[PDB]
């Protein structure tokens, strides 16, 4: 840097200054848990977003066991899905909120639809996607109890004629659990994490907490190079 | 109904615009490119002393 | 008898040059060191290349039945050998103390794993190797026995205290704290990842796990079978002597090629069943 | 922004004294400071640079080894030791504060100034002011010249050449920079033009206000060494 | 009744623009002498992004350069002597574009949050803070140029475009015509219009002026994720998803050409123009960058060396380098 004059080494120093600044933030990036989340207002998706915590996307930032945790809503947003799904191909797991009382509500459009086979679909289109192959899913149910007494007094049979079960709330959470298992489409590159959504936050959190701590070890053992 | 009457408004609108022949549009076109075809640092090479990016 | 242990002496240095010139090679064109683990294969390798190109002047020594090359050389040669000895051992050591760390501590493996910090512990290895590798080059010297000169350790009165002092102390670094450091990390890794809930429900990932527990153990097996003999072999030696015939010196040298044959397989069980490694020989 | 500097005050030779200088309302940590003194009845000079970040430090070599220059980040304050200090040490020093990028303005804004006084270069490019004084009257367009003992064009084509204000009693301000771009707040009076070795600063439509001695500056390389000082008067 | 009568006029214009339509313009730039084979060796490498890069803007003075990446970071850049100018952190983690101003006094840029922030490089403290917030979308900011230092044009992922004051902080005028979400907008010379491309796999030209549609451009069958204007501003390139690229010109107001290739089945993400227009850069998602010869329509270049998808590419205001954005963190200059 002797061609150089004093101001080009002074602008270079401020260039290392700000690589160094880029370089510590990295750092400090790599490592916080960056998850996505998934689901409507109906799904219950705030109510997980409340119990963890302690326009276009709402972050939570959170920590838990000296763990960072990042939190992305993007429900919020009307906008096509495909256009931005891309954008979140660095994400450790994608936590996918469905409410288990939705299929008796159905939506008051031009045509009667249920509700939870729109979940259905929503969640084939989100696991098969070809941006989140090796991405996993942590499944919540929402709205157990609720689930419970509605099973009880109106029989699962009326939605859908397929399941020949019998009214029984285990029986009957214990199908939807594997029917959703059962949409993914690529089982042995993605695990799926079902849970059903306990009123206990730590709970919760603590499964949250399970499942990122499994993808880590996923991840620590690619780079050390068993997998 | 509004919407789709607006939407027939635009339509009629754009219709009557000056449509020109696509020759006079090509002649344009080519004209403009042959023009500054010499003025291009992509089109044609320039002197690596002239260019402002050399090797380090 | 001489022939075909040079023979076996060659053999092996060859295949170990090859090996650890390649994966360097590999390293240094593709991963570019980037990561951590990546470092520590470059520095076995390295280290087990240094021991291979120490070879020939043992093998050569075996066969004149003197050293002529001089104590300046024989110094070099003996400094250079303990000193990879004890880096290769090392490296191995770390690389397990890694992947403990890695499967067992999974919030903290990434503070802990960094590129920074497997240079700072590597770097600490050749250091604490130095420590060996130094006293013992300039203890080393070529004394003539019965007319042949013969190029090995000297050690100022009391001889048998020095003598016996290291060769304890290089048996117990260098054996009986990585064997149990490398048997406890691994087994505790292999524990955690039975634990492991991807693992476990699926034929192909139980298989997969399958795989990976028993590369653990053929890695661990490779280590303790063939460092065992020739650490088991000179502890007998010391302790009790023996008078010198035709398969005693044939033991000898075939435990020390074995020692060498396992300096030129850390490399390929490592990096050759890498996964990573395994995509770029894939391909081409 | 706002540079205050305190520690003033009699010296007695050989003793020693602490300058610090405070800066509030600007972003301390990512600019470069320099220490310049000014002599009583007399021209600018360069004393000291420290880099943000502290990385890079340059002195003046009359003073290289007296003189330590310090910075503290989180208490936004710059420091300069004195040990040994001689009688050509009697002189105003102000701080100053610059920024080094592609399109910067360095030696922006001036510091106010402590007065400190001890009671008791061939190499180096060499700035000639060649006139001492000039008198004017308001309205007519006036030149002003400079020279240089070395060529200050770099091959990258950026000319190294600053031109300073200092009204009477106060603080000195940037004028030109680069000798083509004016500083942000001097008005479009000021132009500057010439070429390597031979400099000019023309004002037209002059007014009293922008009386002051005008200072040339090179950049090209350490030490800064500044010019005689032009002044104008009425 | 009224689907009908929009029916009728859809077809009319098309029978127009079939009757308009009487020599093609392939035959017609036949008889020019081909280009043959452009190769343009790596300048300069730029480096210390740590993230999937989404946008680069050139200025007028074609030596900064802004770019956006994911990790919450827009850096300026020399591009000469291969330093960092500036670094932005975004209040914004997820930033889809970034928009340098010609007097290159702000920097803007946008993303998933629904705002577009102005940042003050020229400010006297000396530090990049957020100087305007442009808040008001109901979708995912995709695209934004200055006009001036006062006015922007913004699309966004509500089928909409805006035109924002700087200084007033409101959106002076709103330009609604597309049905899907549109993906990029380019400002002609003049700056008297701007043409959009939308996820309806139409076009728009929109007077800013005004605050309406002029025309509308039909013929791709995917979405449109890029579009550019030529430099005369009479004719603008788009590229869409279905592995094609199309010139339309304004005046003419139908598909000039279309540039595709049969090996090359990916969209392409960005378009740029030379100086003179005749070479048109495309950033496919093969891992490389197509340099097309606008009136031959043949393929004159390409351009590897990007690891990762190419998610961004623009060419310097005098023509003199292209820069390429991709997702492996680097930035390539190709001269
Ligand atoms: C005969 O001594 C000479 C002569 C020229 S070099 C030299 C020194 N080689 C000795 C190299 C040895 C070795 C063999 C295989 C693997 C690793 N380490 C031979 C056995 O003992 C050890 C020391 C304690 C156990 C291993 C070193």
């Amino acid at each position: 840097g002797c061609t150089l004059s004093a101001e080009d080494k002074a602008a270079v120093e401020r260039s290392k200054m700000i690589d160094r600044n880029l370089r510590e933030d990295g750092e400090k990036a790599a490592r916080e848990v960056k998850l996505l989340l998934l689901g409507a207002g109906e799904s219950g998706k705030s109510t997980i977003v409340k119990q963890m915590k302690i326009t276009g996307i709402v972050e939570t930032h959170f920590t838990f066991k000296d763990l960072h945790f990042k939190m992305f809503d993007v429900g919020a947003q009307r906008s096509e899905r495909k256009k931005w799904i891309h954008c979140f191909e660095g994400v450790t797991a994608i936590i996918f909120c469905v409410a288990l009382s939705d299929y008796d509500l159905v939506l008051a459009e031009d045509e009667e639809m249920n509700r939870m086979h729109e979940s259905m679909k929503l969640f084939d289109s989100i696991c098969n996607n070809k941006w989140f192959t090796d991405t996993s899913i942590i499944l919540f149910l929402n709205k157990k109890d609720l689930f419970e007494e509605k099973i009880k007094k109106s029989p699962l049979t009326i939605c859908y004629p397929e399941y020949a079960g019998s009214n029984t709330y285990e029986e009957a959470a214990a199908y939807i659990q594997c029917q959703f298992e059962d949409l993914n489409k690529r089982k042995d590159t993605k695990e799926i994490y079902t849970h059903f959504t306990c009123s206990t936050d730590t709970k919760n959190v603590q499964f949250v907490f399970d499942a990122v701590t499994d993808v880590i070890i996923k991840n620590n053992l690619k780079d050390c190079g068993l997998f | 109904i509004a919407q789709a009457r607006k939407l027939v408004e635009q339509l009629k609108m754009e219709a009557n615009i000056d449509r020109i022949k696509v020759s006079k549009a090509a002649a344009d076109l080519m004209a403009y490119c042959e023009a500054h075809a010499k003025e291009d640092p992509l089109l044609t090479p320039v002197p690596a002393s002239e260019n402002p990016f050399r090797e380090k | 008898t001489a022939i075909t242990i040079m023979a076996l002496y060659s053999i092996v240095c060859v295949v170990g040059l090859f090996g650890n010139f390649l994966v360097m090679y590999v390293i240094v064109r593709y991963t570019k060191m980037k990561t951590a683990t990546n470092i520590y294969i470059f520095n076995l390798a390295l280290a087990d290349a240094l021991a291979t190109s120490t070879l020939p002047f043992q093998s050569v020594n075996y066969l004149m039945g003197t050293w002529p090359f001089g104590t300046i050389l024989c110094k070099i040669v003996i400094s250079i050998d303990y000193y990879n000895m004890f880096t290769s051992i090392w490296t191995l050591c770390t690389m397990s103390v890694d992947r403990y760390i890695a499967v067992c501590h999974p919030v903290k493996a990434l503070d802990f794993r960094t590129p920074r910090n497997a240079k700072i512990i590597n770097v600490c290895n050749w250091i604490l190797s130095s420590a060996i590798g130094l006293p013992v080059m300039f203890m080393a010297t070529t004394k003539y026995r019965q007319g042949s000169i013969d190029c090995t350790l000297t050690f100022s009165h009391p001889t048998w205290y020095w003598e016996n002092l290291l060769k304890i102390c290089v048996f117990i670094f260098a054996f009986i704290m990585p064997v149990l450091i490398i048997t406890v990390c691994y087994g505790l890794m292999i524990l955690r990842l039975k634990s492991v809930r991807m693992l476990s429900g699926s034929k192909e990932k139980d298989r997969n796990l399958r795989r990976i527990t028993r590369m653990v153990l053929v890695v661990v097996a490779v280590f303790i079978v063939c460092w065992t003999p020739i650490h088991i072999y000179v502890i007998i030696k010391a302790l009790v002597t023996i008078p010198e015939t035709t398969f005693q010196t044939v033991s000898w040298h075939f435990c020390i090629a074995l020692g060498y044959t396992n300096s030129c397989l850390n490399p390929v069980l490592y990096a050759f069943l890498d996964e990573n490694f395994k995509r770029c020989f894939r391909e081409f | 922004v706002q540079l205050v500097e305190s520690g003033g005050g009699l010296v007695q030779p050989g003793g020693s004294r602490k300058l610090s200088c405070s800066a509030s309302g600007f972003a301390f940590s990512s600019f470069g400071m320099h220490w310049v003194r000014q002599a009583p009845e007399k021209g600018l000079e360069w004393v000291a640079y420290i880099s943000s970040g502290s990385g890079t430090i340059y002195y003046a070599d009359t003073v290289k080894g007296r003189f330590t220059i310090s910075r503290d980040d989180p208490k936004n304050t710059l420091f300069l030791q004195m040990t040994s200090l001689r009688s050509e040490d009697t002189a105003m020093y102000y701080c100053v504060r610059s920024i080094y990028y592609y399109g910067s303005s360095p030696f922006d804004f001036w510091g106010q100034g402590t007065t400190l006084t001890v009671s008791a270069g061939s190499a180096d490019i060499v700035m000639t002011q060649a006139t001492s004084s000039v008198p004017v009257t308001p309205g007519e367009s006036v030149s002003i010249s400079c020279r240089s003992s070395k060529s200050l064009l770099h091959s990258n084509g950026n000319t190294y050449l600053y031109w300073f204000l200092q009204r009477p009693g106060q603080s000195p301000q940037l004028l030109i920079y680069r000798m083509s771009n004016l500083a942000s707040g001097v008005p479009d009076r000021f132009s500057g033009s010439g070429s390597g070795t031979a400099f000019t600063l023309t004002i037209s439509r002059l007014e009293a206000e922008d009386v002051g001695v005008y200072y040339c500056m090179q950049h090209l390389e350490y030490p800064l060494t500044f010019g005689a000082g032009t002044k104008l008067e009425l | 009744q009224l689907r009908q009568e929009a029916e009728q006029l859809k077809n009319q214009i098309r029978d127009a623009r079939k009757a308009c339509a009487d020599a093609t313009l392939s035959q017609i730039t036949n008889n020019i002498d081909p280009v043959g084979r452009i190769q343009m060796r790596t300048r300069r490498t730029l480096r210390g992004h740590l993230a999937k890069i989404y946008a680069m803007h050139w200025g007028t003075d074609s030596r900064l350069l802004v770019s956006a990446s994911q990790d919450g970071k827009l850096i300026i850049w020399d591009s000469y002597t291969t330093n960092k100018v500036h670094a932005i952190p975004l209040r914004s983690s997820w930033v889809m574009t970034c928009a340098y101003a010609p007097s290159g006094n702000y920097v803007a840029c946008g993303g998933l949050d629904n705002i577009c922030s102005i940042y003050n490089l020229k400010t006297r403290e000396g530090n990049v803070r957020v100087s305007r917030e442009l808040a008001g979308h109901t979708g995912y900011l995709s695209c934004c140029r200055f006009l001036d230092d006062n006015q922007i044009v913004t699309s966004s992922g509500d089928t909409t475009c805006a035109l924002w004051d700087i200084e007033t902080g409101q959106q002076t005028t709103t330009f609604t015509g597309h049905t899907g979400d549109v993906m990029s907008l380019s400002l002609a010379p003049d700056t008297r219009l701007f043409v959009s491309g939308a996820c309806d796999a139409s076009a728009k030209l929109w007077d800013v002026r005004e605050g309406m549609c002029r025309q509308t451009f039909t013929g791709h069958e995917s979405d449109i994720n890029a579009i550019c204007f030529f430099p005369n501003g009479n004719a603008f390139a788009t590229g869409s998803d279905d592995a094609t690229c199309r010139l339309f010109d304004l005046r003419a107001d139908q598909e000039l050409m279309t540039y595709s290739h049969d090996n090359i089945i990916c969209g392409i993400t960005s378009v740029s123009f030379s100086k003179s227009g005749r070479l048109l850069l495309a950033g496919y998602d093969d891992f490389n960058c197509n340099v097309w010869d606008a009136l031959k329509a043949d393929r004159a270049g390409v351009l590897a060396g990007h690891d990762n998808r190419v998610s961004c590419l623009g060419v310097t205001d005098d023509g003199m380098a292209v820069a390429t954005g991709s997702w492996d963190s680097f930035l390539k200059i190709w001269n």
